């Protein structure tokens, strides 16, 4: 019930990226969940429409939902992977990683 | 400038210490319980908007700009 | 700051280098590794990529470079260190 | 069931905040709604994250929750208000308009 | 391009300019405005605050500056258009 | 480069008309019905992540390179 980073370790073997993917064989989303209520402490980094969301909210519930805890600060990986010309390829994939996450 | 005051409630990174701009404290009707809030704001815009605010009924958030200003200054709902 | 031997198998086509040591990249509170990647093939080592690696959580505090993976069609292996990456062997795990 | 871009207008006589602002008496937020499913045409406007976390979704339903639809592009408004010295100052505001929505 | 006379009444405390006129700035695709807020004072016209606005969906195609506002602690008054805040008028919607 | 295929499906912006790097047709299972889409990518590492994946229950995601490429490749899932 609050915009928490959960961590958590994803496996690419499960998602079917196991036969042109070599490395890594999985790595760490880190996902976000909870809500954002009225009013948000510094803790909870959000942006000033996210408040003014969150107090119109609070004024009418139908009206408007609440803000979403997404993540705001991500960082990439690098990944080795097969081509369709069976060559191999490194490149590092941007924003694959969360580090935080904010009611943006 | 920045003022350390306590974090008790639902949401703090488990650190009562809060260096802030202008600490708080509030009590909503969310989800229709009474929800305690304690924190503070190292935002100044957002600290001002929402310090602003005219109490009523749902929300009360009585904000403090001193040292360890919101230890005693427990928030009450209106009339 | 950390550096490792870049050698890359497509210094052709890519137009890149062939030969030579590279220096890591990375932000701030980033852990960089040196990675390589080859194919053993029968005996006839052919080494295929090697160079710079972001943070990996399972490639951690590895003085070696070991491919732990079994019967892998290109072994990989992830070290952490200054120039880790010049010696590698294939230990099953 | 998609993220967009709702429009709506929000006015300032109704958060209260009516003796200390004196212009606009309203803007326009246009919040922000939907869900992101898998996968992600380039319309939504998505990271690499959120693909990773809609796929995981997919494969397992209770692990991990759908991505969040949250503002990406957001712009500023000018505000002239009352300080607690019955000055008046004006102050642009950042982040208060959403002009884009995407399962960031 | 756009540009407002700006006039701010509090230049001594805040050091700032008092008189001239300023360019106006904003992102792409984005319409700037001329503000003007003042004070009547039951005859007695005291300027306040003129410059620049941002983009505004009420304040949208003003060729002159009107205060609608009625009764208002402080006349406001925004305008689309090049040096549109020299002049100013209260009248009531 | 750049494809223009169909756009149909739930989400769009009106414009049946994508230029993307790469077209797709997909059908799901979420929300147990089976919502088909048509669309395209203008981000090759996205596009490639999502049209490597191996076509399973819940997912049909059928990928293609050329002109229209989208019209009449209509996914399906597997066994
Ligand atoms: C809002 O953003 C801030 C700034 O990015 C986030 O604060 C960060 O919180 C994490 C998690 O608590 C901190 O990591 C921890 O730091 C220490 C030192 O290593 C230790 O307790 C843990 O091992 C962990 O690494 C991080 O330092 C901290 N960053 C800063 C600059 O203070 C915050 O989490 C974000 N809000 C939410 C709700 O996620
Ligand atoms: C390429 O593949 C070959 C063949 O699999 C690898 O050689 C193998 O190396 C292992 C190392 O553990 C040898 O196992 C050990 O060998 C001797 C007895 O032969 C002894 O030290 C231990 O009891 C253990 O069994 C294995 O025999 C050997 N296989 C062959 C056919 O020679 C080689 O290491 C691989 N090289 C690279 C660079 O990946
Ligand atoms: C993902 O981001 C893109 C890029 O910002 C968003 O595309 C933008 O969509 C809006 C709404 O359709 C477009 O505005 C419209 O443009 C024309 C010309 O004025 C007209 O149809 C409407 O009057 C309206 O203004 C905007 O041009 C367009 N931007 C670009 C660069 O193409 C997209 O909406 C985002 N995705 C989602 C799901 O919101
Ligand atoms: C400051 O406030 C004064 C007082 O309210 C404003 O003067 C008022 O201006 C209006 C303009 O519509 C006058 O109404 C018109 O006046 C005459 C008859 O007196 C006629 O043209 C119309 O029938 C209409 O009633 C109003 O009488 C006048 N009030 C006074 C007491 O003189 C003034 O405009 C304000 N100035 C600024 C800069 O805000
Ligand atoms: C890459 O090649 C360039 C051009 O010859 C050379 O100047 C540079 O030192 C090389 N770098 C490495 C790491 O070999
Ligand atoms: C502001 O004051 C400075 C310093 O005297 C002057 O150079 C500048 O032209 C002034 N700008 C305006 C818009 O009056």
């Amino acid at each position: 019930t609050a915009c928490r980073k959960h961590e958590l370790y994803v496996s690419f073997q499960d998602l079917g990226w196991q036969d042109w993917i070599i490395a890594p064989k999985g790595y760490a989303a880190n996902y976000c969940d909870g809500e954002c209520s009225f009013p948000l402490n510094a803790h909870m980094n959000a942006t000033n429409h996210a408040i003014v969301q969150t107090l119109v909210h609070l004024m009418n519930p139908e009206y408007v939902p609440k803000p979403c805890c997404a993540p705001t600060k991500l960082n990439a990986i690098s990944v080795l992977y097969f081509d369709d010309n069976s060559n191999v390829i490194l490149k590092k994939y941007r924003n694959m990683v969360v580090r935080a996450c904010g009611c943006h | 400038k920045l003022y350390m005051c306590v974090c008790e409630g639902l949401s703090c990174g488990n650190e009562d210490h809060c260096e802030g701009q202008q600490c708080f404290s509030s009590l909503s009707i969310n989800d229709g319980f009474h929800v305690y809030q304690k924190g503070c704001f190292q935002v100044y815009e957002q600290g001002k908007m929402t310090c602003k605010t005219p109490p009523s009924p749902g929300q009360a958030v009585e904000c403090c700009q001193g040292d360890w200003c919101n230890r005693n200054i427990t928030a009450q709902l209106p009339t | 700051t950390r550096e490792c031997i870049y050698y890359n198998a497509n210094w052709e086509l890519e137009r890149t280098n062939q030969s030579g040591l590279e220096r890591c990249e990375g932000e701030q509170d980033k852990r960089l590794h040196c990675y390589a990647s080859w194919r053993n093939s029968s005996g006839t080592i052919e080494l295929v990529k090697k160079g710079c690696w972001l943070d990996d959580f399972n490639c951690y505090d590895r003085q070696e470079c070991v491919a732990t993976e079994e019967n892998p069609q290109v072994y990989f292996c992830c070290c952490e260190g200054n120039f880790c990456n010049e010696r590698f062997t294939h230990l099953p795990e």
